[PDB]
């Protein structure tokens, strides 16, 4: 009851000098992060009457690829032929459908009639760009990093990715293009 | 200092006594240089001052190059272009710097190794050992960040797979890694914070070096018997040792001075042997290459990576009972820090009180695996991940954690050791008769 | 980069070095062939004249420098180029630079990922070249005729290029040696006329540039090589002078 | 019992920091 | 610039903010005036919806971004403003960019050297702006009343500008006050329509636009003064805990 | 440890024990901050604390910018208002560092003056002395690369000026003046080069003050009177010591406070005021600035180099005896260097054998006209080079010269001395 | 015997040139680069301008003033005699190394209308602010008060020598030369 | 006398390792 006066002072300056330093230290933590990146909003549109059958096109968006594909018969075919349950992903990442659809190849394309596959052209395990060319074993694409395979529909098959390639907010809007961003 | 009975500095010119009564900085020098020796230790001893050649080698170019680099996505590979190009000896100082990275890691490869093998991380030097560790942590981070800088294809590749690896952390891992990056994507603000980095980290290895030369002082060296030096008298003490000067300062310079002349035949006439061809080619955003292969010395931990999938068994129940929080992304992620980690925590996991592998039979026949298996990992790290090297990667993740999780512990308890030699002074009279 | 014939070049080995006309000859065809399409945007024009290149005088350097149009960086105005301008970028988009190709192609691997093969070999990206200049052959391979790409040529080295559905494998692999390169067949014989005389087949010229872009590559080639003879005299040196010292220390302690 | 004092005056003085510097500062 | 007039703003001292709508004002005077000769190369476009500035809806910041069209990048070729643009360098070459103006400028000095006078009035940089665009008095100082310069106005507050040798002294130095300047007067009564109804005369508009110049310089002045506050309170609290720690301390030794 | 009587660490928790065993760290630890310090101490003692807190922050600040600029003459004035206008807190931590640098020079002249008055740099103390110039020296580099950085005017004739020195050095000069360069004007080259050395001297100094600090340790701290420790006894010299921790820790971080309270005032509504407007002006080759004035560190040597004009007597004498080989330009170079060098030799040319100045009853005039002195110096740096301050510049480089090369060494030969106290504790017991 | 210390001295001896011919090249990589060597020539032509004012034209990283001087300056009286002068050379690369710093031998042209100079003042390198601006007409340089007269030689101040001429010349009465 | 032994061993070392360098520039192996 005598150093407890002492001893609440000496605490009390400790506090107030964490706080100072609290204070202090998140600066120049803080100014790591995102800065006129922020920016992460735009708008393009693409000329997709250039593109012939089985030919793949890439854009940019946010810094990184956007593939599209004017699929092949054949890609279709291979696409339709997997049951939801062979999927290591069965969720259809698709953010211009609603989410919790499945992964079977008609939540996964850009118009009805399947001619269209619209992606990031990013790797979901590590950011690398898959290869495609009708590449891989299910002639999809292939990730040269780490070895993981995707099919005709961008579906994950084999190899650490966790999910299929997502899919950003298309619309063709035109007979002749597509709209992103 | 060290324990070990030796002769204190004494000043003897005048200006030796008018500085000693100052500031005793030549009592530090002779009391570090003339540290009393195990008359023994064999060339695997060299190994810390090549590394500490090494790192002012890469300091001193460093410095010499950032004089003329631009950390700009526009000018850095053309500023290096203007190096290798139009500065006076500067494709010598780039092969140098970038060669000598290589140098760096085989010379501390060879320095743990040793370790591992004498026993050089038993008590009393647990110490010497952790710091040993965070000089190595220290210098994977500075050799990665420094690989970024050229701006080539392989930088740009690299820069992104590994900061994806901080977005498979689950739940913060996206926030680190954004903060990372400095936005969404690997970009300038990556490259810039990236050479700051590269700048600062070879000061905080030498600060380390500082420390872990401390670590050494204060318990003395180890030595290939494993068996202390006599601390009982300066007679005995002197019978088992010789000063560092200048018998092992000679012997440690005439070593590196044959490992610079290969190094120096290497930078001279194939300097482009260890790099990869790739990072020649700009950095393209758009088009990842055909093969995205890390630089050697760190292979060994990118297989322990690839080594486990969702296919993989122990995958799957990690990913059962973690109700999928352990993906195996995040699995394959805390594999190879776990082995990293691993063996940090070697001094408490060998269980076995002697010292000296020399001496331990059945431990020998799992060190040598350790080595091989070491050497497996850096080649099938190189490698497709497709049969049969999926399982060869798998195996050889599997033996170095089970070395270190089970073998040694096991052996404490099970293995039959050889007796040492009574002293150090026996086993060198032994050899040099 | 497929396998490459190993073309015996005067610049390999630890003695090799530049033959001064060859680089005269590659320079010629690359000016006259080339930089129809492939730029050298790394490459300062006053190189031409830099010991161990081409070695140039500087008026003839001027005088080839002129033919270039250059927006000048700070005028804005188009002029003649200068000495100091580099070379040129790719005046077709997607023709690779070339100042670096004979650095960013290798030639030689394994066996079985060990790369002793680039160690006898070297890297092997010269060889690269001229392989793939020589690659194109007087018609396609046998199988499909039918399915050629139009705008695409087969050579022989290529390795990155399309190949037709006929062509693959059912495991998605390659039949052919080679692939489909969007490079049209550049040389043709007697393209380019060598005014002393020289041979001007493919093969000479294809050797004379794959010469020309190792230079391009790495002007100072000849400046490491002798980097290296006098280290490794100065170490060798030291390292003897340095192990008799250490026998005569340790002696005097067994 | 101890502790009393100890960790009552560390929050004392933490708190003190962050109430006077934001409030008077913002109003 | 000597004798720079000490305009109140309301963003001076540690309390000072600045007035949106005055920011907004001299937003529009800078579109519809200076903006024909100035540029501001440093200023995003987006900043204007940025909170402490004139906080414009991003809908109104990305039609005002319309107005411009900049040779993009990518294009290489004219492409319409967008909010990440920045604003536009000077359209004429020989009028200085605005976007540090504000600081790059001192209105106050000495006394005799000494910065007294900035130590409690500023830099006076906004002032100094003020002051120029006022500056321009009705008539010549008729020392060269038949003699001026021809391309340059007289202005009373600029002071690097070109002097009549009928004005200038060799004994002193210059008579006049001010010097010519090669801008043309640039304000008017009511040149600029505020749709708030709000004063339209040089003064209010001089007095705006130096206001958004100021933002234009410092847009983060607010935060600033914000951090300032918290720091300092930090500081007092922590200073005064430390004291009384060390009096009780250094009690014992007494 | 420092040869006062002292007890040293000694292991007790059981970690405590297996570390001591094995790395000695706490006991250095514990040495340095238990060392026994003069309970007297006054005031002027908190400036090598805050010389410290400068350093840090400076480094601090430092590497977290070093993530935001370009050192390349297109990008580096667009990259500092990047941080100033994009970064998360970018214009505080710019403005932190910039000021710093102020704070940082402030901090080591008032350091500088109290080992000046109280004869800090007598012996045995010669070392610290020496070792404390080194670490100024770096600190001018350091400090002058630093602002060539941002590219502004000030910057690009700063930098133009400040490498022109070197070109005045007869012969070899215009060598060093290229190879400083990288060519023959200011340019891209040195932009480069500056900024990999201004990245690289605060770790020099950082070593630097860790042999400073072990410096004084090995002699221990001077104090107002001048008088040594009691080393007799522990029991004599804990009358004349407190330990340094918590004593004087809590003292030097009080202090550090208050003063950090005016720096963040500074920073926060006055940030612009120290600085010089024209830096704000993007670097143009063609044409120099009617503004034309150092940071205000350098003033007195920017001063003292001025003040030696062709017509100056002393100048025409040497270019005379010299035969031409020194002139009005070298010979400025030589003063303005020499203004540092002669004061890095004050503990040779003080020949007092008596150490504080207090009881030195006519030193204390002569220092105190030195600080004035270099008060004056400050100013008339900042002025015109027409009369009067031409004859005030000279005059005030001669008083600077004449103090150390004139008068310490008479003093120490002519000066009657008061005598001090018998005992730090008599000192402390009179003043309570 | 001493053979031994011959020894050590050399193995010193090989030790010392390894390491001297290490630490040259750290050193050299500092000297001009290629690049910066190259730009040492440059070719270029310039037109023409009133009188009573100056041009200023960029070139080895530096400033080329041209003058056409006022009828005050192109005479002056001619009246400053070489003797009370601080540097007495021409400077002019144009003339003998013999040259006077007279007022025809400063100007290009045989009237003395037109004046060719580096910009640079011959104390540390700062630009001569001019106009007419200093003491003695001419300019001023703001950086330690050099004053250079309407010739462009130095008048008072640290600086030590008469602004340099270059080697130029004029091709057309409305153009010069500079290289 | 004793000192040309230590000096004559320091500059027999500089000049054999310059010496050497020298030969190889030119060369021929
Ligand atoms: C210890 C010394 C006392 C320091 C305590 C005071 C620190 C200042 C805390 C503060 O007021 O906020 C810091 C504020 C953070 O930014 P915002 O407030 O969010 O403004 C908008 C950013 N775009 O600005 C700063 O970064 C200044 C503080 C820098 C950290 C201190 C310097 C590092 C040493
Ligand atoms: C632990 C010591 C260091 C290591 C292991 C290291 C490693 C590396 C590596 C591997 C590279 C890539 C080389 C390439 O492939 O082109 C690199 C580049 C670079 N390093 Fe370091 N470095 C070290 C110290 C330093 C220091 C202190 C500096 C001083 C700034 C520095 C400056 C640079 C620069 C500027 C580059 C880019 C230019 C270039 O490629 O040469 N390094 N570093
Ligand atoms: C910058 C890199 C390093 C340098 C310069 C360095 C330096 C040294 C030196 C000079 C020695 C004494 C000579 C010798 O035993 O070879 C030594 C010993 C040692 N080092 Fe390191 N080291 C480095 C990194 C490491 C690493 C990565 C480890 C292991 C994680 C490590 C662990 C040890 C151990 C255990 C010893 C033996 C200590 C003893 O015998 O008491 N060091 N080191
Ligand atoms: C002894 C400690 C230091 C001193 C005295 C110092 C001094 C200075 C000064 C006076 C400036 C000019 C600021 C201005 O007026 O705008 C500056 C700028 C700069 N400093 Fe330092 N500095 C120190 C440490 C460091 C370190 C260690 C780094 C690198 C990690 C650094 C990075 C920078 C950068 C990048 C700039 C230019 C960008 C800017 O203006 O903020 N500083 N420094
Ligand atoms: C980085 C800048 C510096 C730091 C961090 C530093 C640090 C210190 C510290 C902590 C002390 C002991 C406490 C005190 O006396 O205030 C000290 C004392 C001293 N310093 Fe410094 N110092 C610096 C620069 C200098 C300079 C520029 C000089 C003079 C050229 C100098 C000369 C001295 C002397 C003579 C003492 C007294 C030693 C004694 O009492 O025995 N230091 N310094
Ligand atoms: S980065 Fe895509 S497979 Fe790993
Ligand atoms: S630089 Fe011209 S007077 Fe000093």
């Amino acid at each position: 009851h005598a150093g407890t006066r002492r001893d609440f002072l000496y605490y009390a300056t400790a506090g107030a000098g964490a706080v100072a330093t609290g204070a202090a230290v998140w600066p120049l933590i803080n100014q790591m992060n995102p800065s006129a990146d922020v920016q992460a909003l735009a708008s393009i549109f693409v000329d997709v009457s250039s593109v012939e059958p089985g030919v793949q096109l890439t854009v940019k968006f946010l810094g990184k690829p956007i593939f599209i594909r004017r699929r092949t018969e054949a890609d279709i075919e291979l696409g339709r032929s997997v049951q939801l349950g062979q999927l290591v992903d069965t969720n259809a990442r698709n953010a211009n459908i609603d989410a919790g659809a499945e992964a079977t190849d008609q939540n996964r394309t850009l118009d009805e009639a399947g001619e269209w596959l619209v992606m990031w052209g990013v790797c979901t395990h590590l950011g690398c760009v898959p290869i495609g060319g009708v590449s891989g074993d299910f002639g999809g694409w292939f990730c040269p990093c780490h070895g993981s395979h995707y099919d005709s529909a961008g579906r994950i098959r084999k190899g650490p990715a966790p999910e299929n390639l997502p899919i950003p907010l298309a619309k063709f809007i035109d007979e002749t293009t597509i709209q992103l961003g | 200092m060290s324990g070990i009975p030796h002769d204190h500095y004494e000043p003897r010119t005048g200006i030796e006594k008018w500085l000693h009564s100052r500031l005793p900085i030549v009592a530090l020098a002779y009391d570090t240089i003339m540290i009393p020796t195990p008359r023994n230790l064999n060339w695997m001893w060299i190994w810390g001052v090549v590394l500490a050649f090494c790192l002012v080698l890469q300091i001193v170019t460093g410095i010499v190059l950032a004089m003329h680099y631009t950390p700009h996505v526009d000018l850095a590979f053309a500023s290096v272009e203007h190096i290798m190009r139009n500065v006076n000896g500067g494709f010598m100082l780039r092969y140098l710097h970038a060669n000598g990275a290589s140098l760096f890691f085989i010379a501390v490869y060879l320095h743990i190794f040793r370790g591992l093998y004498y026993g050089s991380y038993k008590a009393p030097r647990e110490v010497t050992w952790i710091v040993g560790m965070l000089i190595y942590l220290a210098m994977m981070a500075t050799a990665f960040m420094g690989y970024v800088l050229p701006w080539g294809q392989m930088s740009f590749w690299g820069a992104t797979v590994i900061t994806g690896l901080f977005g498979a952390i689950p739940g913060i891992g996206h926030s680190i890694q954004t903060w990372l990056l400095g936005g969404p994507a690997v970009d300038n603000a990556t490259l810039n914070r990236f050479f700051s980095l590269h700048y600062l980290l070879p000061f905080v290895i030498a600060a380390l070096v500082a420390i872990h030369i401390w670590a050494f002082h204060s318990t003395g060296n180890n030595n290939p018997t494993g068996v202390e030096v006599r601390r009982t008298s300066k007679a005995e003490a002197q019978k088992d040792t010789v000063p560092f000067w200048p018998y092992f300062i000679i012997k440690d310079v005439f070593a590196l001075a044959v490992v610079l002349l290969v190094f120096f035949a290497i930078v001279g006439f194939m300097p482009n042997y260890l790099g990869h061809p790739d990072n020649y080619i700009e950095a393209n955003p758009l088009s990842t290459p055909a093969h995205i292969v890390p630089e050697w010395y760190f292979l060994p931990f990118y297989a322990i990576l690839r080594a486990f999938t969702a296919d993989v068994w122990v995958v799957q129940i990690a990913n059962f009972i973690s109700f999928g929080i352990i993906d195996a992304k995040f699995f394959g992620v805390l594999a190879m820090f776990g082995a990293i980690l691993v063996m940090a925590l070697v001094p408490w996991l060998d269980t076995s009180p002697v010292r000296s592998g020399r001496y331990r039979p059945m431990f020998k026949i799992y060190f040598w695996l350790l080595a091989a298996d070491f050497v497996i990992l850096t080649w099938v790290g190189a490698q497709q991940t497709t049969f049969p090297y999926d399982w060869i990667s798998l195996i050889a993740s599997a033996y170095w954690f089970a070395y270190f999780l089970v073998i040694l512990p096991i052996l404490g308890a099970i293995e039959k050791p050889v007796a040492p030699p009574a002293t150090i002074e026996e086993d060198f009279n032994a050899h040099y008769s | 980069g497929g396998h490459v014939e190993d073309v015996p070049f005067s610049f390999e080995g630890p003695f090799g070095t530049f033959d001064q006309h060859q680089l005269q000859r590659g320079l010629q065809v690359y000016t006259e062939v080339c930089a129809a399409c492939h730029g050298m945007k790394f490459v300062p024009i006053r190189s031409l004249s830099e010991p161990g290149g081409p070695e140039l005088p500087e008026d003839q350097v001027r005088a080839y420098a002129t033919q270039f149009t250059v927006t000048d960086e700070e005028t804005g105005e188009d002029r003649e180029g200068k000495p100091t301008d580099h070379f040129p970028h790719s005046a077709l988009e997607n023709a690779p630079d070339l100042s670096l190709m004979a650095k960013a192609r290798a030639g030689f691997h394994g066996p079985m990922g060990t790369g002793i093969s680039q160690l006898f070999n070297g890297i092997g990206g010269p060889e690269y070249i001229y392989s793939v200049l020589t690659g194109f052959p007087e018609e396609p391979p046998k199988c499909a005729e039918g399915h050629e790409p139009d705008g695409f040529y087969y050579n022989r080295a290529f390795q990155n290029g399309s190949v037709p559905d006929t062509c693959k494998d059912a495991n998605g692999v390659k039949t052919t040696a080679g692939s489909w390169i969007a490079m049209p067949p550049p040389l043709m014989d007697d393209l380019v006329e060598y005014a002393d005389g020289h041979d001007a087949s493919v093969h000479a010229m294809a050797e004379d540039v794959s010469a020309f872009l190792m230079w391009a590559a790495e002007p100072k080639l000849m400046a490491r090589k002798q980097a290296g003879f006098t280290a490794v005299m100065f170490l060798t040196v030291l390292s003897v002078l340095l192990y008799l010292t250490n026998k005569r220390l340790w002696a005097g302690v067994k | 019992w101890k502790y009393r004092y100890r960790l009552g005056g560390f929050a004392s003085g933490a708190l003190l920091a962050l109430a006077l510097a934001g409030i008077f500062s913002t109003g």
